[PDB]
């Protein structure tokens, strides 16, 4: 008889890990690829169409 | 405007990580109290906090809040400094140790060859944050839990150093990374399992938990050094501890589960497979995997913790000091002189690739 | 009949003398088996 | 000098929200007590038989810590004192004591008959004829000893006490 | 040299711990259990036709 | 009486509006067949579901919200 | 206190109303009385509260504290003290307080205004009100409480509120209504005895130049409760004081030593020196920034006035009672605040007198 | 131990009265003679063990004793302070279907003794705490008067049953 009550909690601290490494793994490595796009912020916001 | 704000974010975002980096870790310890009275509630067949918030969610809240609006007790009224100090020097060495623990591949605040140092220096810093408090009292109970306190922190903080030292000797590497990713091809809980229970059994103490409570025993020594403590100062103070449990059990994760590594591969690729590598969305999820993985782990241990609380009796302190240096140190050296040679038997003398 | 009685044949036996059969493997398996572990342990440590 | 003074406003526990600045009062009120309420730990002042139903509260039957009481063993670290026992005149002035040292906000339950008037041992000798004679009490449980649920509604009474306080919405209107 | 168990049986219980990991296992069963709390004052426990209260 | 099966099967006879009070006061889902009302206007239900304990077979639906005595 | 608060068990009042005592004077005596003490939940209150009820004297504190009157009911047995929720801009309330009452008294004042009361309409329109609704009552006797400086001609606000506020007592309840004005009390907690133990005490020269004649607050609660009980007592007015003259600067350096506290007092704060315009200033922002009663304007210009003394007006040998000294009692309030312990008598209390003054 | 208490009572002033409970009297006093002999090591060894570190055998423990404490209620109406026992046999009469629920109450506990001795008997850290501490002699125990299990364990095979 699994109480789901009493994993509540954990499933909670699941989301806090998750939480903090959804975005550590995706802004920083965002925030790096963005800066190796070119030398001017013209060029690092836009995507060019071709 | 757009252009002008957009710019406002990348001078801002690096301080949004670390907001959402410290929110992460004060969830897992805010509702890591909740989770050790809902689990030893149901292990005594009690049901635990299900009356705060529904199923008693918004438990941690109305504990932190309620102490936050008593009033701060202090010897003289302009005594803030006395009460304060004590827990202040713990929290910060527990929050500050948090910086190298990573949640992916290079997902770490500090990243350094001397990782594992700064790692055993900074708990180190926490243990005279603790002996501290009681030392500026004159309470009987207080005052005493520091003599005992010193020595249970003292003696366990050896055997702790010892074994993360064997760990970072197997990989000939002091950083918390390289250790993990060393843990691909097995977990070294198999070939240290001994070293698990005692990297366990150490790390119980040295957050003070039970069996090895006689710091803080109710039965003893009332609430140890917090007999003195109220409001703000014992909130800090008992932040500090759940600081260091949510640490202490995702240690035991990095150092012998693999830390952020998948339970299985195959799954793991699987997933992934879903979502274009050329699109934010998948390093999100990614992200939500590799810190799943170590939260399963962690949590686990987390568990452990309370687990053990709810099935041991407390060990009485004269009987814990000799413990560590007639049992556990004699052992802890005999590996540390066993590994280095098992693996010169066989040419494999690690390196840092 | 009008009063509370035990029944006419009794209540049957209950439980009462100590029941804690032991659990698990010999602890010589144990060992056998912390010795595999840290031999194929550091079987894969040093492939590594 | 001069001073209007009106006669119709209403007293704080009467008075209807009129203003923006009543409800942001009342929301840190209510904000305020809900913790209070919520994270209510008591004090293991157990004297006599009174405290055997007192631990019959934490069983797993009733759990008082499903609804967030942890009793405590310190003044420092509890705002609730039970006193769940006889009184006599040799503790009187230890539970004086231990009174003073609570921290505010702080209420005393009192809990059967002997705390309450005496109970059996009214016409004692070394018995103090009410706790009431010692510390303020805030509300009284009766019985010999009042059955758990006895006490567990004693304490949801003075829960709905403590929610109905306006410790902050007093300073904005009665101050 | 009159104990049945070889030193090694002894120290094999010893350092690992036998009756510990037991009496983990034993209080993780009560985990899958039924609890025994009632919800009150949603609920009340039995009373008697002979019990006491007010007057 | 604690898997989360006989929460659900609860949630589903009482519907949203009278589980989400009982999510409010009574912090469990139960749902049983209705017996009678008091003066007061309180509602009190029996349960038959097979896996109820001991001492919950019966309760109380009180007329309040927010506050229950 | 004693063993019985009166001098006879039959007392009959201005309103033809016979009060029978019963007992010894103990918890479970009575004296036939009911008072009202307004503002019971204050300083003040709480000594003359006690000093009522631990005789049996019926009590109604009219409160808006809900928590700060909790403590006064261990004062009385069951029945004895009574609360009333009121509040000074609710007539009704007032009207409930004195209903049943056979004594009024009025402690209710104040030295500093809120948001919601200024100093006219708490030290003037509170004390008026209830006199004409006590009036109207049918109580038989009113005692009020004002400062030691009633004078309606003071520039300072608190004696011009004070003052002012005698005559609309006799002015609405006539000319029984006694009228104590007491010295600066001090005890236990005492709002005098504190800012001369304040650490931080910012333009503590500005401030404690001011002087004054300290009286004991336990000795003003057993006046009072010598002047209810006795009815020739009314329409007198009452200047209650200490014979021995001393100066917050005397007292806030005889403290020092007591307090045992080189470098420190310095470097701690103790001394914080302040040019008045700036101090002026300082306690005009804090009247609208700090949600606390902060040392306010007002309170800095009765730093310029010393203690007068009416003496037109009666003192404590018209009650037979000897005043108490500030000599044998300095020390017994600042042991909360203080090997051997150093335990000053009345002599060693003199002579740290002397020490202050010797330059 | 309530019942117990108030059975010495009865024993003196009946051994005065020159008295003697009937059959079914004695029987009953036996029967909850022995509950309460439950009820008190319930509250004795578990709170024992609470003080020494185990706080989960208080708590499996105490839910026996809320189903003990039913039947202190259900034959003379008071949980624990049941007036039951009086000198000349007890107040009333069992009420009907308490023998079949001290029964199915009894076949199902000898399975929480076993459950408590599991986290105590063995445990290392229980026995550490124990074996050695405050040892007493047999010339010790009957000097100072000890009595009960506070002789037996020095030795003396004395029982007043
Ligand atoms: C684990 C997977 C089990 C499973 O999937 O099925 C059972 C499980 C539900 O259990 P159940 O409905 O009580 O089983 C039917 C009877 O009620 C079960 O009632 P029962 O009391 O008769 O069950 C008896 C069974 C215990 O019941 C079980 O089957 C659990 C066994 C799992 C053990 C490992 C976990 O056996 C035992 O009591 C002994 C097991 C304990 C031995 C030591 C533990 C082994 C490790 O199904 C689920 O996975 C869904 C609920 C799980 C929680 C999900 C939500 C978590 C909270 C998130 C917020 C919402
Ligand atoms: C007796 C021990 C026998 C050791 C096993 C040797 C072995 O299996 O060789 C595999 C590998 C090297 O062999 P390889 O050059 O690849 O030859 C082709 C094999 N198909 O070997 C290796 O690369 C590493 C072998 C490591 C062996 C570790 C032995 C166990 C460690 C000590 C256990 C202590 C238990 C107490
Ligand atoms: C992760 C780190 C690695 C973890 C795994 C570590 C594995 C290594 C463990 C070290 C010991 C392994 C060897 C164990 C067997 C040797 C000990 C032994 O045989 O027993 C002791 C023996 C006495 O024999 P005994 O058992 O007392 O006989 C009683 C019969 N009723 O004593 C004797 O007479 C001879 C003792 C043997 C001499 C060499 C030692
Ligand atoms: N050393 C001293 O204390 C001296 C004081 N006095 C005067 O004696 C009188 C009594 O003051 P004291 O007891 O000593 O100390 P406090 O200043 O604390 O007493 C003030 C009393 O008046 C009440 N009060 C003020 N405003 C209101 C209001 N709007 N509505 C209802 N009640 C109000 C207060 O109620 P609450 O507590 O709930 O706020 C309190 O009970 C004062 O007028 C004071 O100026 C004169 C000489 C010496
Ligand atoms: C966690 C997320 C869910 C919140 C839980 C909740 O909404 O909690 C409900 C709260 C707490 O009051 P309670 O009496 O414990 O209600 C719980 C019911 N029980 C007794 C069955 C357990 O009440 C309310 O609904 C009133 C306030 C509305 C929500 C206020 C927001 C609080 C900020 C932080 C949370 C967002
Ligand atoms: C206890 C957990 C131990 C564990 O999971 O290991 C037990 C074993 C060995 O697996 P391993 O070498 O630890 O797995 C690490 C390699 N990964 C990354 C594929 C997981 O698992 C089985 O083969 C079953
Ligand atoms: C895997 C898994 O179930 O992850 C799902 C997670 C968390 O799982 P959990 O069972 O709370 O992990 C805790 C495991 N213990 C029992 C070892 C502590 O919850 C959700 O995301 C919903
Ligand atoms: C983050 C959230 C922090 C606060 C969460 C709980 C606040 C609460 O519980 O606030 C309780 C309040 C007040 O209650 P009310 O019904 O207005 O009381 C007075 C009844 N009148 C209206 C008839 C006078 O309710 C609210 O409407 C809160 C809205 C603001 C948010
Ligand atoms: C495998 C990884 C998980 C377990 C790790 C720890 C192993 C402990 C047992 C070895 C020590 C020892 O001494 O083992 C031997 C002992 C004692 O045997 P005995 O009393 O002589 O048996 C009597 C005679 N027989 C052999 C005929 C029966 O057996 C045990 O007590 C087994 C305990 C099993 C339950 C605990 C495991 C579950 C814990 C939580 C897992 C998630
Ligand atoms: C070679 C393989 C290496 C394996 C390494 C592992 C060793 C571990 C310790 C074994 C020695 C021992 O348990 O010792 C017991 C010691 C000291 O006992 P003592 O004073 O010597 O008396 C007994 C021995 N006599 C009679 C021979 C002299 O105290 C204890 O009860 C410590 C119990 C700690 C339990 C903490 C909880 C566990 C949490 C982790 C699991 C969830
Ligand atoms: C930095 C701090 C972060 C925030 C901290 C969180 C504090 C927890 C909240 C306390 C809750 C509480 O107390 O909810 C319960 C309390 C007390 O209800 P009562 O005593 O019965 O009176 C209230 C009921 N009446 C007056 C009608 C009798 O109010 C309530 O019923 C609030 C009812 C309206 C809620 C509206 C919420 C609006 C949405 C908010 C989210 C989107
Ligand atoms: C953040 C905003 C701080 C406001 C505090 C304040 O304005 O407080 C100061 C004033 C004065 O009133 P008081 O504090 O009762 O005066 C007593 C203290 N004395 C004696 C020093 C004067 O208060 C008000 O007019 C509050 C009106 C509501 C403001 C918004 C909340
Ligand atoms: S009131 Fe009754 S149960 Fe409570 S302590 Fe007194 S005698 Fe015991």
């Amino acid at each position: 008889m699994i109480p789901f009550e009493a994993l509540i909690p954990y499933a909670i601290m699941f989301a806090g890990f998750c939480l903090g490494g959804g975005v550590m793994n995706s802004a920083i490595t965002a925030d790096i690829t963005k800066r190796a796009r070119g030398p001017n912020q013209e060029i690092k916001r836009n995507v060019g169409e071709d | 405007m757009l252009n002008n704000l957009f710019d406002f974010i990348e001078y801002i975002e690096y301080w949004l990580i670390i907001v959402a980096f410290v929110a992460s870790v004060l969830i897992v310890v805010a509702y890591l109290t909740v989770a050790e009275r809902k689990t030893m509630g149901y292990m005594q067949r009690r049901l635990g906090p299900n009356a705060v918030g529904y199923y008693g969610v918004l438990m941690a809240v109305a504990d932190a809040l309620k102490l936050l609006s008593k009033e701060i007790v202090l010897p003289h009224n302009g005594d803030i400094i006395y009460v304060m100090s004590g827990p202040l020097i713990s929290l910060f060495s527990v929050l500050l140790s948090w910086a190298v623990i990573p949640f992916g591949p290079g997902l770490s605040l500090l990243d350094s060859e001397y990782s594992i140092i700064y790692l055993l220096a900074s708990g180190s810093i926490g243990v005279f944050g603790t002996v501290i408090v009681g030392w500026m009292s004159n309470s009987k109970y207080t005052v005493l839990a520091t003599v005992r306190t010193t020595a249970q922190l003292i003696s366990y903080e050896l055997v702790l150093t010892t074994v993360v030292f064997i760990i970072a000797l197997i990989v000939s590497s002091l950083n918390i990374n390289v250790i993990i990713e060393s843990q691909y091809n097995i977990w070294y809980i198999i070939p240290f399992f001994p070293l698990c229970l005692i990297f366990f059994i150490s790390a119980l103490a040295e957050t003070a938990r039970p069996p090895f409570d006689n710091v803080e025993a109710e039965s003893e020594l009332v609430s140890g050094h917090m007999t003195e403590l109220s409001a703000s100062p014992f909130v800090i103070f008992f932040l500090s501890e759940y600081c260091s449990m949510v640490l202490m059990s995702t240690l035991t994760a990095i150092f012998f589960f693999g830390g952020y590594l998948p339970f299985s591969n195959t799954i793991h690729h699987l997933i992934l497979n879903l979502f274009d590598q050329h699109s934010i969305y998948y390093f999100i999820i990614e992200g939500i995997l590799l810190s799943g993985y170590l939260a399963i782990k962690a949590n686990f241990f987390m568990f452990s913790f309370v687990w053990i609380r709810a099935a041991a009796p407390r060990l009485r302190y004269d009987l814990l000091i000799l413990f560590c240096w007639y049992v556990l140190l004699p052992i802890v050296f005999a590996i540390v002189v066993f590994a280095p040679g098992i693996l010169y038997c066989f040419d494999a003398l690690p390196v840092i690739i | 009949a009008t009063q509370d009685l035990p029944p006419i044949s009794g209540y049957a036996p209950i439980q009462w003398k100590r029941n804690l059969p032991s659990r698990g493997f010999r602890p010589v398996i144990w060992f056998l088996g912390l010795c595999t572990a840290t031999g194929y342990g550091f079987y894969q440590i040093s492939l590594a | 000098y001069s001073s209007d003074l009106p006669t119709d406003i209403p007293v704080l526990s009467k008075r209807p929200h009129t203003n923006l600045l009543d409800y942001t009062f009342t929301t840190f009120d209510k904000m305020k007590n809900w913790a209070r309420k919520s994270s209510f730990w008591p004090m293991t002042f157990g004297l006599a038989c009174c405290a055997v139903e007192m631990m019959h509260v934490s069983a797993p039957r009733y759990d008082q810590d499903r609804l967030g009481i942890i009793f405590r063993a310190s003044p420092r670290q509890s705002d609730i004192m039970i006193v769940a026992g006889t009184v006599t005149n040799k503790m009187a002035p230890a539970l004086r004591q231990v009174y003073d040292q609570m921290p505010y906000p702080r209420w005393v339950i009192s809990m059967g008959s002997c705390a309450n008037g005496g109970g059996y041992y009214h016409y004692s000798y070394s018995v103090v004829r009410g706790v009431d004679r010692i510390v303020p009490v805030d509300i009284y449980v009766p019985g010999c000893p009042p059955t758990s649920e006895a006490l567990m509604y004693g304490v949801f009474q003075l829960q709905k006490k403590m929610m109905d306080g306006q410790t902050h919405r007093m300073w904005y209107r009665s101050y | 040299e009159e104990s049945s168990e070889s030193a090694l049986s002894k120290a094999t219980k010893w350092y690992l711990l036998s009756e510990i990991f037991r009496g983990l296992y034993i209080t993780l069963e009560m985990y899958f259990r039924a609890p025994y709390t009632i919800y009150y004052p949603f609920e009340k426990g039995p009373v008697s036709p002979r019990f006491r209260g007010e007057h | 009486s604690s898997s989360i099966q006989r929460t659900l099967r609860n949630l589903w006879k009482n519907g949203f509006k009278k589980s989400f009070k009982q999510l409010q006061g009574y912090n469990d889902i139960k749902s049983g067949r209705l017996v009678g009302t008091d003066s007061f206007g309180n509602k009190f239900y029996e349960v038959d579901d097979p896996v109820e304990i001991h001492m919950r077979t019966r309760f109380v639906e009180y007329t309040g919200f927010w506050r229950q005595d | 206190v004693s063993t019985f608060p009166l001098k006879s068990d039959i007392n009959i009042t201005k309103s033809g109303k016979t009060l029978l005592s019963v007992g010894q004077g103990g918890r479970s005596s009575r004296t036939g009385f009911t008072a009202t003490v307004f503002g019971g939940t204050g300083f003040l209150g709480r000594v003359v509260v006690s000093k009522l009820a631990k005789h049996g004297t019926n009590v109604v504190v009219p409160f808006r504290n809900d928590r700060a009157r909790r403590q006064l009911k261990v004062n009385g047995d069951l029945g004895v003290v009574n609360f009333v929720e009121f509040d000074i801009r609710n007539l009704k309330s007032i009207e409930d307080s004195v209903k049943y009452s056979d004594i009024v008294i009025n402690l209710i004042g104040t030295e500093h205004f809120s948001k919601n009361f200024s100093i006219e309409d708490v030290n003037i329109g509170a004390a008026e009100r209830i006199a004409k609704a006590a009036k109207e009552a049918g109580v038989s006797r009113l005692i009020h409480v004002s400062s030691y400086n009633a004078n309606p001609s003071s520039s300072s606000d608190f004696y011009a509120t004070k003052g002012i506020g005698e005559q609309v007592v006799r002015d609405n309840f006539g000319p029984d209504a006694t009228i104590v004005r007491p010295a600066p009390m001090y005890f236990r907690n005492s709002p005098f005895l504190n800012e001369l133990l304040q650490i931080k005490a910012l333009g503590g020269n500005v401030i404690f130049k001011k002087e004054v004649y300290p009286v004991h607050a336990l000795q003003v609660g057993e006046a009072i409760e010598r002047i209810a009980f006795d009815d020739a007592t009314a329409g007198q007015t009452y200047e209650l004081f200490g014979k021995e003259r001393y100066s917050k600067k005397e007292l806030r350096e005889m403290i020092k030593h007591i307090i045992h506290i080189g470098y420190y007092p310095y470097s701690a704060g103790f001394y914080l020196p302040a040019p008045e315009p700036f101090l002026y200033a300082f306690a005009l922002i804090r009247q609208y920034i700090s949600s606390q009663p902060r040392f306010n304007v007002d309170q800095l210009k009765r730093s310029h006035i010393n203690q007068e003394i009416d003496q037109s007006a009666k003192t404590f040998t018209d009650l037979g009672m000897v005043p108490d000294e500030l000599s044998e009692y300095l020390y017994r309030y600042v042991k909360p605040h203080i090997q051997n312990r150093t335990v000053y008598s009345k002599e060693d209390i003199e002579k740290l007198r002397d020490y202050v003054n010797t330059p | 131990s309530m019942m117990t208490n108030e059975q010495v009572f009865s024993l003196a002033v009946e051994k005065l009265l020159n008295l003697e409970v009937p059959e079914r009297g004695q029987y009953i006093r036996t029967l909850f003679g022995e509950i309460t002999r439950v009820l008190n090591h319930l509250m004795s060894v578990l709170s024992h063990a609470m003080d020494v570190g185990a706080l989960t055998p208080f708590l499996w423990g105490f839910e026996e004793r809320e189903k003990l404490m039913e039947f202190y209620e259900r034959v003379s109406g008071a949980r624990l302070h049941s007036a039951y026992v009086r000198p000349g046999g007890v107040s009333q009469d069992l009420p009907a279907g308490l023998l079949d629920d001290i029964y199915m109450w009894a076949t199902q506990f000898g399975d929480r003794l076993d459950e408590t001795e599991e986290l105590l008997t063995d445990s290392r850290i229980w026995k550490q705490r124990t074996i050695g501490i405050g040892e007493v002699t047999a010339e010790d125990a009957l000097n100072y008067g000890l009595s009960g299990v506070m002789l037996r364990g020095s030795g003396v095979p004395f029982d007043i049953r």
